[PDB]
């Protein structure tokens, strides 16, 4: 069978932390010289939609995480260094103000 | 900080009546919409009703519509569900929550049974 | 506990991942109505490829049905079955 | 219909030398970057090297760079890894892959041991 139930759709869709693959150029815009491998990374972020027009999915709690990443300077060597990324811990719908 | 405490359940006759009350605290009750859900023994979750933040828009399930009435007192920070003309099918545990994901807070659940 | 380079490279590579998508993205000609929930959980091609000249694209597709509530303002509503497109498999291909 | 087939590994004493050879098929080899990964017994997977599709760019791990040397022949659809001055820490099973998460293919790994 291939039909999802309304309550199961609602629960899974509602504003919550979810695994999201985000590019590094977005998180670190001031790195035009450097190329990063891999370019994207898996982070817990606040995806989903809210009940009402007046509410928006936002992070109540946050936490950082470290990852082993490579940075490549064009024709000037590279280095498997380390980088920290922001990942949202708990999300909740809040007024837009 | 959140708390949702429910009361007013128990046993009842067929074609009877009950009124549930969900005491809210720890968040801006007035800003959010609220909802009731229920779980029958040996079955999954089922959505019953929603009410908008102002209380101007009410929503009901295909089963309960006409019999059930949802309402709220934004000043007293409470959600009400007036259940009427109850049948054998309505026997379930009734949960009140702003977030449909997070359930099972001490207060949320209340067992409603329709007698024979 | 730091994430190790191989586990980054692996888990960040182009593969089907659960992605939440607005219904209005997929059904633009629905100005009159509101759908709840507005977003739905679908498997789509997330991730990034090795090279500049490669793009993560869907190789294999399939449809999935879900119970969605359509609301017409001040004129009731109804739970109905809506189909959606999701990706079963992805792969990096030349950008052309 | 992908087949990554490796050969070259075995046993050699410290300060030795080896040349591994991966033989790819089932896709447009020229358009993809390739890579080498290894797994020591009891240890996790580890990235070793990469090479661009053109073959003009090379990437190496910090634990090996200066010693190993990657290279590819796009006319023959083969990847190479010139491993020199080997140490006990390099003892692992060496896999050639176009894409990680795909170490299932047959003959994809080869055992390299240091005495």
């Amino acid at each position: 069978h291939e039909v999802v139930k309304f309550m199961d759709v609602y629960q899974r869709s509602y504003c919550h932390p979810i695994e999201t693959l985000v590019d590094i150029f977005q998180e670190y815009p001031d790195e035009i010289e450097y190329i990063f491998k891999p370019s994207c990374v898996p982070l817990m972020r606040c995806g989903g939609c809210c009940n009402d027009e007046g509410l928006e999915c936002v992070p109540t709690e946050e936490s950082n995480i470290t990852m082993q990443i490579m940075r490549i300077k064009p024709h000037q060597g590279q280095h498997i260094g380390e980088m920290s990324f922001l990942q949202h811990n708990k999300c909740e719908c809040r007024p837009k103000k | 900080e959140v708390q949702l405490l429910v009361s007013g359940g128990g046993l009842v006759q067929p074609g009877g009546s009950l009124r549930l009350s969900c005491a809210a605290s720890g968040f801006t009750f007035k800003a959010y919409p609220m909802m009731w859900v229920r779980q029958a023994p040996g079955k999954g979750l089922e959505w019953v009703s929603e009410i908008s933040p102002s209380g101007s828009y009410t929503y009901y399930a295909d089963s309960v519509k006409g019999r059930f009435t949802i309402s709220r007192d934004n000043s007293k920070n409470t959600l009400y569900l007036q259940m009427n003309s109850l049948r054998a099918e309505d026997t379930a545990v009734y949960y009140c929550a702003k977030d449909p994901r997070k359930l099972d807070y001490w207060g949320q659940g209340t067992l409603v049974t329709v007698s024979s």
